[PDB]
């Protein structure tokens, strides 16, 4: 089909942004300044959610054959935009400090929310392809951004073999699956041969290395530790955000993933990611390398309400609200360690036994790190909570008896290191952006606090997102 | 040793008054004495048990 | 013989079994690049045969 | 209608103590006493104003007073306070221990006070919220969230971060075992509710639709073991106890208080309220089991107080013993006996909250823990030992004290229904005596000689001994006059024993 005004009003937000590139270049060209910079990258993102409203306007439907917009794309749209107005947020303290070439930052993270707001919508497999690499070639550069410490190029050459490998597993598959099916359209893919089906195994080793699971996690420890926390920021919610939409959507659509063939082994990397993230994540003294052990879990609790999909209508909702639970949670977690490296530093110096005080040296951001500690936990009163529960209802619905009972023994088990960090800030002691970046993550803490006593309007925005 | 003896000995007193309310109802003495050949038309092999545990 | 409690120590062997293990994952990590690659393949060769069971 | 204000006056006070502690440093005490008397004005009025000699047969619903209010409605989840006659009985004896455990804390000035106030109010306050709960999900979150703030209290309050002993192994333990058997009783809330949406078609997760749900045998089991999972790690039971003495000797002896006289009674309120009447038969099936553990425990807890050194590690395990009397009592068909578990329940916080406070105060007066160190104190002491000898004395079956008449109704329910574990069950007394005179005797009978710090002795302030005058007199008068508290627990134990009676 052609464009029409419709088409051009539900693409609003994949235009906004890519304006924003636009715009940006120009001005990095023209001046070459940070303060302009972050402030036109931020306007165009705040331009994105305003200009939600407006998509919300249009109804579900398509735009071309490659994408699908639909109200649960708007609901990840949104996600993916507070992400990326939080890593901005968070990088001007960090990157007050650095020694030059100060503005190709903000570049990098607009094309990754270019990328992640390509993967909310989607309807076929090419777009699946041009979003994973689209936030792919800022996280491939921005982990390196800063390569003159000897760990950050570590962590980017790391990642950047790994992703360009996931890749190409990706995409062999994509092609292995089309040579069965006549088109590799979502919905009309799969109208259980076993070429079909291995051509699918294929496409989840190349997703499971970006969601982190169970035998492509070894990435997510290195490179949290040796990105910049801003980009950590990014690397550690938007990404993975947005790309559980898409492999959410091709099980749904499509009508192979209702077989119980791809079910099991789905079950059992769900399975084998919360133990095998819950069990070495103890062990760990360094702050970022812990909230990258905790985000293999975590993606493991979303998979388990994944293989359930197909039993019960619970199950969108239950991902959802998930998804903006933990969004909050690692926000403020990650901005209070960022935080604290209020200049650029070099290399910044955090671990579990550098964070000993720190209340009494900052009282306001400990309790940040406490709040959203106990979040991404299960302690009632606190969002991720209410997101844990319905995990654990979606597998009493479809009746998926040890998968449920691995989340509690790996609540039982990831309980350990939680605590140990929530009371570390509690020992004995050993500009105006930052003022915003602070009230970035206060912000963040007031929200968790209600929406865990009060849960009912976070609900009422999914089921009005959920068609 | 006094104490803990004496405490054996309230153990083996008290069993008996768990039988004897079991068995006829109230524990009053004399209400017990014109009650207890009334209950005690059929059964009589456990009052060996109350009393000997009694005693 | 119960100057030390018996029944707390043998239900921690839940943490004791778990810290092991743990430990024992996290000195199954190397750094070394060449065996996050093979960690890639030897997942695609089980997620294959695991598939192909099916 | 006073059901909303009763659980939120400890949120409430927190709150404001935390806001006067940039005004002022002595205001906290004062202010946390005035509020846990408004908080026991409420429950006494709640036990004067109310009908508390009801009607013993007028069902399983029945209430006082009654809250609902819609908190999450896509389940069904409401805030549905309601409060019967022994949740009463709960509600008055948790405002005394905050008023003992704000009495203790007086004159404890730190570098922060208000935190520790707001901590200690939020604890109690969810301990009130747990005995006001009819709905599932509103019991289980006031049920976990009592439970995250006396970690704080055990990290930051057991030593102020010198020694790493009071945070990776006391306060750890206590968190985890804890909260592994919450998340157990979730699932198996959810698991009933689902069959429940199964037979008719609702989200629910209110208890009186939820009481006659239809369940298949051999499906209801299950649920019966995860919600006794959850209440068997509370209150302590045979293979899951062994947080509790490192919980008590470990945290101030005021988080004591909270830690041994008020949360062991939630687990035995919902063995009585949501576990039995749930599931008749399940319990039914299960309650030989449960007979089983109780025996063991009582015995189990005796020994291994003989055999402990230390003072808070002994009354820590008097109490696993005292519990099983209460268990016994609970999974067995009679009125007699869960009438005598009750004014056994009472009488337990009210014997190991005086001799917690006791001990603690021996602690600071000679600056030595370990029991045996010392010895011959009497010479020294002047009000301490005396006081301490007939909480001892109070802590078996010694009558003119609540626990003889609690433990002992018990036993004649138990021979009632079952003889041979009965008359197993009544030897703990004859162990009770033995851990209790081996405390007395090593603490207080002997020669001042026995350490070189029992010659330099402080003396006893008014308030303490004031504190502890009330509690011996309040022990006495329920030993001696137990009736008016059994006349209100009369019509909830009934129709509970009832249900438990006619749904077999």
């Amino acid at each position: 089909m052609t464009i029409t005004p419709q088409n051009l009003i539900a693409l609003l937000p994949l235009l906004i942004v890519g304006l924003t590139v636009v715009v940006v270049m120009l001005s990095i060209a023209w001046r070459r300044n940070h303060f302009l910079n972050a402030t036109l990258s931020v306007i165009g993102l705040n331009a994105a959610l305003v200009s939600l409203w407006f998509v919300g306007q249009a109804g579900a439907m398509d735009v071309t054959p490659l994408m699908r917009v639909d109200g649960f794309a708007m609901l990840y749209t949104g996600l993916v935009l507070l992400a990326s107005l939080a890593t901005c947020t968070f990088a001007y303290p960090w990157l007050e400090g650095y020694n030059d070439n100060k503005d190709e930052f903000y570049l990098l993270v607009l094309i990754a929310a270019l990328g992640g707001i390509l993967l909310a919508n989607a309807n076929h497999l090419a777009s699946l392809f041009l979003g994973i690499e689209l936030i792919s070639l800022p996280l491939f550069g921005l982990v390196g951004y800063a390569f003159r410490q000897k760990r950050s190029l570590e962590a980017s050459i790391k990642y950047t073999i790994l992703s360009a490998a996931a890749s190409s597993f990706l995409l062999f598959g994509m092609a292995l699956v089309y040579a069965q099916s006549g088109d590799l359209s979502f919905v009309a893919l799969g109208k259980n041969e076993p070429l079909l089906l291995a051509g699918f195994g294929l496409m989840i080793v190349g997703l499971g290395f970006k969601l982190s699971l169970v035998p492509f996690h070894l990435w997510t420890p290195d490179v949290y530790q040796g990105a910049p926390a801003p980009v950590s920021t990014f690397l550690a919610t938007a990404s993975k955000i947005a790309i559980f939409g898409v492999v959410m959507r091709l099980f749904l659509y499509a009508p192979v993933g209702d077989s119980e063939a791809i079910r099991v082994v789905l079950a059992i990397i769900a399975f084998a990611s919360i133990i095998f993230g819950n069990l070495m994540a103890l062990s760990q003294t360094n702050i970022k390398r812990l909230l990258g052990y905790s985000s293999i879990s975590h993606l493991g609790y979303l998979l388990v309400a994944l293989i359930a999909l197909q039993t019960g209508e619970m199950s969108m909702e239950a991902v959802g609200v998930y998804l903006a639970g933990y969004l909050f949670s690692s926000l403020g977690a990650f901005g209070v360690v960022s935080l604290m490296s209020s200049p650029y530093r070099g290399p910044d110096a955090d671990s579990l036994f550098s964070y000993r005080g720190l209340f009494w040296h900052r009282p306001i951001l400990a309790a940040v790190m406490t709040v959203m500690m106990l979040s991404l936990a299960g302690i009632p009163m606190t969002l991720g909570f209410i997101g844990k529960f319905y995990v654990l209802a979606v597998g009493v619905q479809a009746h998926l008896w040890w998968l449920v009972g691995a989340v509690v023994v790996g609540s039982a088990i990831g309980l350990y290191y939680y605590l140990r960090v929530a009371v570390s800030l509690y020992l004995h002691a050993p500009n105006w952006q930052y003022s915003a970046g602070g009230i970035v993550v206060l912000i963040s803490a007031l929200l968790v606090l209600v929406l865990g006593v009060w849960p009912q309007p976070l609900i009422s925005i999914v089921r009005l997102a959920m068609p | 040793k006094a104490f803990v003896v004496t405490r054996v000995g309230d153990v083996f007193l008290a069993f008996a008054l768990f039988i004897l309310y079991n068995e006829l109802g109230t524990l009053n003495f004399r209400e017990m004495v014109e009650l207890a050949p009334a209950h005690f038309a059929d059964g009589n092999n456990m009052l060996m048990w109350a009393t000997l545990m009694l005693l | 013989l119960l100057k030390r409690d018996p029944l707390n120590s043998m239900m921690n062997i839940p943490a004791v079994l778990s810290r092991f293990a743990g430990k024992g994952l996290l000195l199954s990590e190397n750094g070394y690049l060449r065996w996050y690659v093979a960690s890639m393949s030897i997942g695609a060769v089980v997620v294959l045969a695991l598939l192909m069971v099916l | 209608m006073l059901l909303p204000w009763l659980i939120l006056i400890p949120f409430i006070g927190g709150f404001l103590c935390w806001q006067t502690e940039r005004f002022g440093v002595k205001v906290p005490r004062w202010i946390a006493l005035i509020t846990m008397g408004l908080t026991l004005a409420l429950s006494l009025q709640l036990w004067l104003q109310g009908g508390y000699s009801l009607t013993q047969s007028a069902g399983i619903p029945q209430w006082q007073s009654e809250f609902d209010m819609p908190w999450i409605p896509r389940f069904g989840i409401s805030i549905h306070l309601a409060i019967d006659g022994l949740s009463l009985l709960m509600v008055v004896l948790t405002g005394l221990l905050g008023v003992l455990a704000v009495l203790c804390s007086w004159k404890e000035i730190e570098k922060y006070q208000g935190f520790f106030h707001l901590n200690l109010m939020w604890i109690l306050g969810g301990v009130i919220g747990v005995f006001l709960a009819i709905d599932m999900f509103l019991f289980f979150f006031f049920w976990e969230m009592m439970l995250v703030p006396m970690y704080f209290l055990i990290a930051l309050w057991g030593h102020k971060a010198s020694d790493g002993k009071t945070r990776i192994t006391a306060a750890t333990k206590f968190f985890i075992y804890t909260q592994a058997s919450g998340l157990v009783m979730l699932i198996a809330i959810l698991a009933l509710v689902f069959v429940h949406y199964n037979a008719t078609g609702v989200w629910t997760f209110n208890y009186e639709e939820l009481l006659n749900t239809p369940m298949s045998s051999g499906v209801e089991y299950l649920l019966m073991l995860g919600f006794f999972i959850a209440f068997a790690v509370k209150m302590p039971v045979v293979p899951l106890h062994g947080w509790l003495p490192d919980a008590h000797s470990q945290a101030p002896t005021a988080g004591s208080v909270d830690l041994a006289g008020i949360l062991l009674k939630t687990a035995a309120y919902g063995l009585l309220r949501f576990s039995l009447p749930l599931f008749p038969n399940a319990s039914a099936e299960f309650a030989p089991i449960a007979m089983w553990l109780g025996v063991i425990g009582i015995f189990y807890g005796a020994w291994m107080a003989f055999a402990q050194t230390d003072i808070k590690r002994l009354i820590a395990y008097t109490s696993v013993s005292h519990m099983g009397f209460v268990l016994i009592a609970i999974y067995t068909g009679s009125q007699l006996a869960y009438q005598g578990a009750v004014i056994q329940m009472i009488a337990h916080g009210l014997s190991a909250a005086g001799l917690f406070i006791l001990c603690g105060q021996l602690y600071e007066r000679i600056h030595t823990r370990d029991m045996r160190m010392m010895g011959g104190l009497w010479s020294k002491m002047k009000w301490l030992p005396a006081l301490s000898l007939f909480f001892a004395v109070a802590t078996l079956g010694m009558p003119g004290t609540g626990n003889f008449v609690g433990e002992f109704m018990i036993l004649f329910g138990s021979f009632q229904v079952v003889p041979v574990i009965t008359v197993i069950s009544t030897f703990g007394l004859v162990f009770a005596s033995v851990y209790s005179l081996a405390m007395l005797h090593r603490a207080y009978f002997g020669k001042a000689k026995s350490q070189i710090a029992s010659q330099e002795l402080p003396g006893m302030s008014l308030r303490e001994l004031f504190m502890i005058l009330l509690l011996v007199v309040l022990l006495v008068l329920l030993g001696f006059y137990p009736q008016p508290i059994l006349d209100t627990s009369h019509s909830a134990i009934g129709n509970i024993q009832q249900w438990f009676v006619n749904s077999v």
